[PDB]
């Protein structure tokens, strides 16, 4: 069976425009396990993203955290762009503050 | 205060890539404490928390051994599991199982599990007597009429009331610390104005561990679980997670909306309002 | 600690 990603975009620390937090991308419910996910910082892809080590929940569906350093400010954008099998085209989510 | 030990496999084939990758990580309660990849230049079981580095190289040698193993049978599953569903030689499939026991307290055994799935749906799973199996389908049956003829149930409860029960207590003492504090949620009230008719009241927390957690929005102290978003709980990156719920609420409304949090971390479960 | 390397399936 195939299963779609759920995608989250937020920061480890409640975002402080200036000061050094994390921004992630945590992408779940999916399956199988093989999917492309990349952090933007005004529609570019970042370079140096970690994630977590692959696991899954009580349903079996998949979930990864992907992650970088970042600073937030008034003027950057930042989005998560994800594509699986089960998506037609590239999936962007954009960082909204509030979420 | 009850805690989970569970270790979380994942083989997926790759025809035309090379042989099925084999994952393992193993994690107490939310904390993941171990990991292998047979994709790894130099494959072994390799910690991942800090509790776990003070095992010596016995430990590190028998759970490599288990995992380098555990490579070549799963490859070995997926070549049967193919035959079993007349599948082609084309196509990815992926086996995972997650298995591993629930202490209570006092760090005696809850319960054991065994599950196994298929390309995401059930496959075969040990009953909670820890003696039979449940098969999904004639092929899971196959399965299980091997594992019946290896006494594989047996071996299942050993390890499940014995070896799985006082490792998961060995490291419970070892990781205190962290494994054993429940930390609260730090929790606020945002109000996000969507028109002049409505606004929306978003009630957070974060930081908290272990991942449990429970918010609710009340209205007049009517729960108000069919109007509420509530988005899938998910890790900070720091050990701890976070979560929210929200309300679309009228205008001039707001006082009449409480969210409630529960969380193992705090003294007292929380009532809290917009406060503006 | 893990459960001995299981039989096939």
């Amino acid at each position: 069976i195939q299963r779609t990603p759920k995608i989250q975009v937020y920061s480890r620390h409640p975002a402080e425009n200036g000061k050094s937090n994390f921004l992630n991308c945590y992408v779940s419910g999916f399956h199988p396990s093989d999917i492309e996910v990349d952090l933007l910082k005004n529609g570019e892809r970042i370079e140096k993203v970690e994630h977590s080590d692959l696991s899954f929940s009580k349903d079996w569906s998949f979930y990864l955290l992907y992650y970088t350093e970042f600073t937030p400010t008034e003027k950057d954008e930042y989005a998560c762009r994800v594509n699986h099998v089960t998506l037609s085209q590239p999936k962007i989510v954009k960082w909204d503050r509030d979420m | 205060g009850s805690h989970s030990m569970r270790y979380f496999y994942t083989a997926m084939s790759r025809p035309g890539r090379g042989e099925p990758r084999f994952i393992a990580v193993g994690y107490v309660d939310d904390t993941q404490f171990v990991r292998f990849d047979s994709d790894a230049a130099s494959p072994r079981m390799a910690p991942r928390a800090p509790w776990i580095e003070q095992e010596g190289p016995e430990y590190w040698d028998r759970e490599t051994q288990i995992s380098k193993t555990n490579t070549q049978t799963y490859r070995e599953s997926l070549r049967n599991l193919r035959g079993y569903y007349n599948q082609s030689e084309a196509g990815s499939h992926t086996l995972q199982r997650m298995y591993g026991c629930d202490v209570g307290p006092d760090g005696r055994l809850l319960r054991g599990h065994d599950q196994s799935a298929y390309d995401g749906k059930d496959y075969i799973a040990l009953n909670e007597d820890l003696s039979s199996w449940t098969a999904a389908d004639t092929a899971a049956q196959i399965t299980q009429r091997k594992w019946e003829a290896a006494r594989e149930a047996e071996q299942w409860r050993a390890y499940l009331e014995g070896l799985c029960v006082e490792w998961l207590r060995r490291y419970l003492e070892n990781g205190k610390e962290t494994l054993q504090r429940a930390d609260p949620p730090k929790t606020h009230v945002t109000h996000h104005p969507i028109s002049d008719h409505e606004a929306t009241l978003r009630c957070w927390a974060l930081g908290f561990y272990p991942a449990e957690i429970t918010l609710t929005w009340q209205r007049d102290g009517e729960d108000q679980t069919q109007d509420t978003e509530l988005v899938e709980t998910r890790p900070a990156g720091d050990r701890t997670f976070q979560k929210w719920a929200a309300v679309v609420v009228p205008s001039g409304e707001e006082q009449r909306y409480t969210c409630h949090v529960q969380h193992e971390g705090l003294p007292k479960p929380l009532t809290l309002r917009w406060e503006p | 600690v893990q459960q001995e390397s299981s039989f096939v399936m």
